[PDB]
């Protein structure tokens, strides 16, 4: 069964993990560890538009791109004869 | 005064047509190499249809691309609200100038002006940059714009420009996607001037009408089945001038240039428009 | 196996003192895992952590488990174009060197170096 | 409609002859008779059909009366979308609902029960709620339809392919939730399409979205959501990837080699390296990036290990003295890390495996700490220093995790995840033989 | 200036 | 295929409804009395 699970791909299932590791440092304060008990104190302390509309602009061409390969697709141009 | 929810200006009909150009290329924006003229406002209401959603978008990007500038009624109905549309994505998404000339008179709210601001007969379209009311006639219903828009085309067409590969004056195209009313007008004083090459677009109306006939009783049975309202209300004494006009049209069929519904092929817009110039 | 050689070094006993043991001491760690000789036996007598050998050898198991697993994957593969391509330098080398045995090619070196002087 | 449009009695009536077209589904024919004519359309005449072309599932109808004109956000009063919840959301849908919610009860489904729940009694982001309920019911051509008018359209295509996911999990009944599983499929491929085309435009402007908080469509930016459906193919690209990485180097910039910033970190005033006035910004920027806190955390484990093995193996005898004192620090500060992660969030450390090893390793170094403290019994103290020893052993197999970070070895290391539990499973049938 | 520009285009 | 499975599956579980998930069935099976499990007067 080592075999047959390690048959298939398995790259994919790394490059989604990876982002466990990137995101737990960015939340973590950016201090080494035998001194970040002073940033956990710290921390402690305290407890106690136009991006939508280009993102708008970027999907109409998408939906241009998806609608011109279906109309592409006919290998005859039949209208034409008609 | 500025305009900001943006500049407009109100002038007279008689008024110079230099005046207008020199001030445009004095300090507010470079030399133009190119310019477009729509027609519209024949019909208030513009149906985005497939044909017209894919012209008009690629004639935009045309003119961001040769820096054309753009000259639309002004008005937030109609077609010039999409031409406006597109022209502000594009910024959103070097610069493209849109100016809308429109009458004063014909204008419900007019504040004078530092800069008078007002947030909503004719509303105006805040996409265009630059707006010129002509006012020849103080609260005149009748449109005159049309008059002051050919002076300025003709003054432009003659400008002389060293700049870009086009011997002598800049190029000048006018689209006519709009059919009837002013459009028919504006086109047949446009090509009185050898200058300008009109296009027509592929659309329902008496556009398609000049393009399904490229005297008065060859082209009768046209424009019946495209304008049956239009026909019907519209009184003998128009319909005897709409199809006068038509024979000046057609008797120089070389400068203007058709756009057909029917090519799916990527920049048809970019294919007529240079074959006209 | 470094790590549970300590951990088996410290069930031994308590005390260390000897800087010059305690590198043998260590040492003697591996030589138990490799030929299977452990005290533990005597260990106990001496006086949890038996399920906890347990678990230390299943974790070990999964190791060399590991090396069959990606050998699998790898072998896989095609492999001959490999082979092709790396052909390449052995022929190269040899029409560099000259044709004579290496036994008599210190006259073919001697002479080379004479030309470069 | 020729029979009726000649009589003439409602010819002027347009309304009767869209409405009669709108019944039967021929969109062709009623576009070009009815829309095409030049007749005012106020967009206060087409609500009261486009009411019914919504209940009716006339999605083409929809499309072209949106094209013809009709301002949805004033459409969809608040008065609308509540009956429409109410009375159109099908008491089987309903019934899915509650048992997902029940057993299989999430972030997002939570907060869409809720949702849900609010417009069956009586900014608003309508247009949303509307796309909502077209994709609760499997409604594709519909959902379709909507997507393109939603403000976020990728975070919408990813939250609704969470959502149908979540619904297909269910097994009320078979077709519901085969269909929609395959519906939330094709949302994914959307959501990656359109954000690979958008990473293809701009780099920064697709950065910007990515991090982009959401005002609340399920509380979380479009990466948190595809981390959750486990979007692996979306998460898996080279435009999330870069972005991961251009976080990983943080300040430093990338394709510098890692041996040389390794002898810059071991030789700590070097200046020859390169990275995206004052002297101490470029300080600065070096010691805040995550990747050098990694490796000086690795370093520093390294050391706390050997320190530990000395102190557990050598001259560990009655009072604990600083040897201890400093070492115990030191496990201490482990423990408050993993108090952090708790706090952020204790569900998802549970899940975590490498989390459950460092719990167990500091409840042991806590057991033995126990025995020698008190001192009640001398013989006490011989036979609880075996549980510091099983303490300090349990460490070092913690330590083997960090060798995923190369990513040379990373996949065997992720594959010997999955292959521990299949060994203990075929192990302890062969211990129980 | 502008001021003194803008003017004249109205006449 | 899906449709045998699923009539095999309605059968195992039998009266209990499915997607119960089986930390709580096998709960009340060894605490006899419980009453919080939901299945497809006395
Ligand atoms: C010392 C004890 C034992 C040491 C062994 C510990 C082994 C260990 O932990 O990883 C070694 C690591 C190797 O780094 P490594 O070069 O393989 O990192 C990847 C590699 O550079 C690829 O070429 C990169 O492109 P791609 O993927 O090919 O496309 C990829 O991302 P990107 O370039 O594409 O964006 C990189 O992720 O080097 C360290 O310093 C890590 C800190 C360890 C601290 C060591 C302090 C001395
Ligand atoms: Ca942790």
């Amino acid at each position: 069964y080592t075999v047959g699970i390690v048959q298939e791909n398995n790259d994919q299932v790394w490059k989604f993990q990876r982002y466990f590791l990137v995101q737990e440092y960015c939340n973590r304060l950016n201090i080494p560890f035998p001194f970040v008990v002073f940033a956990y104190f710290y921390m402690v302390v305290k407890k106690c538009n136009e991006t939508l509309a280009w993102e708008g602009v970027m999907k109409e061409n998408y939906l241009v791109k998806i609608n011109t390969k279906a109309n592409d697709n006919s290998e005859e141009m039949r209208h034409r004869f008609r | 005064g500025d305009i900001q929810f943006g500049k407009y200006l109100r002038l007279s009909c008689d008024t110079d047509s230099e005046t207008l150009y020199e001030l445009l290329t004095q300090h507010w924006h470079l030399k133009t190499p190119n310019l477009v003229i729509s027609v519209t406002g024949g019909a208030k209401n513009f149906a985005l249809k497939p044909r017209m959603r894919k012209i008009f978008s690629r004639l935009i990007y045309i003119a961001q691309s040769k820096g054309a500038w753009i000259l639309t009624g002004g008005t937030h109905y109609g077609l010039m609200k999409y031409i406006g549309e597109v022209v502000r994505d594009n910024t959103i998404s070097e610069n493209i100038v849109a100016i809308g000339i429109a009458a004063w008179g014909m204008v419900s709210n007019r504040d004078t002006l530092f800069s008078a601001q007002y947030i909503m007969l004719y509303i105006l379209d805040n996409n265009h940059t630059h707006l010129l009311l002509v006012d020849n006639g103080c609260h005149g219903h009748p449109t005159v714009e049309a008059k002051l828009r050919n002076q300025l085309e003709k003054y432009i067409s003659e400008r002389t420009s060293q700049d870009s590969n086009y011997g002598g004056k800049i190029p000048i195209v006018c689209f006519a996607q709009g059919g009837g009313r002013e459009t028919l007008k504006a086109i047949n004083t446009s090509v009185k001037s050898k200058i300008p090459c009109v296009v027509v677009e592929g659309s329902g109306q008496i556009a398609d009408v000049i393009a399904s006939l490229v005297t008065s009783s060859m082209v009768k049975e046209k424009l019946v089945r495209f304008l049956p309202r239009t026909v019907s209300r519209l009184p003998e004494e128009e319909i005897e001038s709409w199809i006068k006009w038509l024979k000046e049209i057609l008797e120089s069929s070389h400068l203007l240039t058709v756009i057909k519904m029917e090519e799916a092929g990527d920049e048809i817009v970019s294919n007529a428009i240079s074959y006209a110039l | 196996m470094v790590a549970f050689g300590v951990a088996r070094q410290g069930i031994l006993r308590q005390n260390e003192q000897r800087w010059r043991w305690i590198f043998r001491s260590v040492i003697y760690e591996p030589y138990l895992a490799m030929f299977g000789q452990v005290p533990s036996d005597v260990d106990s007598t001496t006086y949890l952590v038996c399920i906890y050998m347990l678990s230390t050898n299943i974790l070990l198991v999964n190791l060399l488990v590991a090396m069959f697993g990606y050998t699998v994957g790898i072998v896989q593969e095609n492999n001959d174009q490999v082979w092709k391509f790396q052909r390449y330098f052995l022929v190269q080398e040899y029409c560099n060197r000259l044709n004579i045995p290496f036994p008599f090619v210190v006259f073919a070196y001697f002479y080379m170096v004479v030309k470069k002087c | 409609y020729k029979a009726f449009s000649t009589n003439e009695q409602d010819k002027d009536n347009w309304n009767g002859q869209l409405k009669l077209l709108l019944e039967w589904n021929q969109l062709d024919l009623a576009s070009d008779e009815i829309f095409t004519n030049d007749r005012r359309w106020e967009s206060a005449d087409l609500q009261e059909v486009m009411f019914t072309a919504l209940i009716k599932d006339r999605p083409k109808f929809v499309r072209l009366f949106l094209e013809n004109g009709l301002n949805l956000q004033k459409f969809l009063t608040n008065e609308v979308l509540t009956e429409l919840f109410s009375t159109h959301f099908s008491t089987l849908v309903y019934r899915n609902l509650q048992i997902a919610k029940n057993s299989y009860n999430d972030a997002l489904l939570t907060f869409v029960w809720k949702l849900v729940a609010n417009f069956r009694r009586s900014t608003r982001h309508p247009l949303q709620a509307l796309f909502i309920w077209a994709i609760l019911q499997n409604k594709k051509e519909l959902s379709k339809v909507i997507w393109e008018q939603t403000k976020g359209c990728t975070l919408a295509a990813l939250g609704a392919s969470k959502l149908l996911k979540t619904l297909a999990k269910v097994k009320n009944d078979i077709n519901a939730a085969g269909e929609s599983e395959e519906l939330a499929n094709e949302y994914e491929t959307r959501a990656v399409e359109l954000f690979t085309e958008c990473y293809s435009n701009d780099e920064d402007l697709a950065e910007q979205l990515l991090v982009y908080s959401c005002e609340a469509w399920g509380g979380s930016n479009c990466l948190e959501l595809a981390v959750e459906a486990t979007d692996q193919h979306f998460i898996a690209q080279p435009g999330v990837q870069n972005f991961l990485s251009k976080q990983w180097y943080g300040e430093i910039s990338r394709d510098t080699k890692n041996w040389k910033i390794i002898l810059c970190l071991f030789i700590i005033p070097l200046v020859g390296c390169g990275l995206v006035k004052k002297l101490l910004w470029y300080y600065v920027a070096f010691f805040t990036s995550p990747f050098v806190v990694f490796s000086w955390n690795v370093v520093f484990y390294i050391a706390f290990l050997l320190l530990f093995a000395y102190v557990l193996l050598m001259d560990f005898h009655s009072v604990p003295h600083t040897p201890e004192l400093i070492l115990y620090a030191l496990v201490f500060v482990l423990f408050c890390d993993e108090v952090r992660q708790w706090y952020m969030n204790g569900v998802n450390y549970f899940t975590d495996l490498w989390n459950v090893m460092d719990t167990l390793g500091l409840f042991y170094f806590i057991a033995g700490i126990v025995f020698r403290l008190h001192s009640s019994n001398k013989s006490s103290l011989y036979s609880g220093r075996v549980i510091f020893c099983l303490d300090y052993i349990i460490f070092t197999l913690r330590l083997i995790h960090i060798f995923t970070v190369s990513r040379n070895l990373g996949p065997k290391i992720i594959m010997l995840q999955r292959m521990l539990i299949d060994v203990f499973f075929f192990l302890f049938l062969f211990a129980v033989w | 200036d502008l001021v003194n520009f803008i003017q004249a285009n109205f006449k």
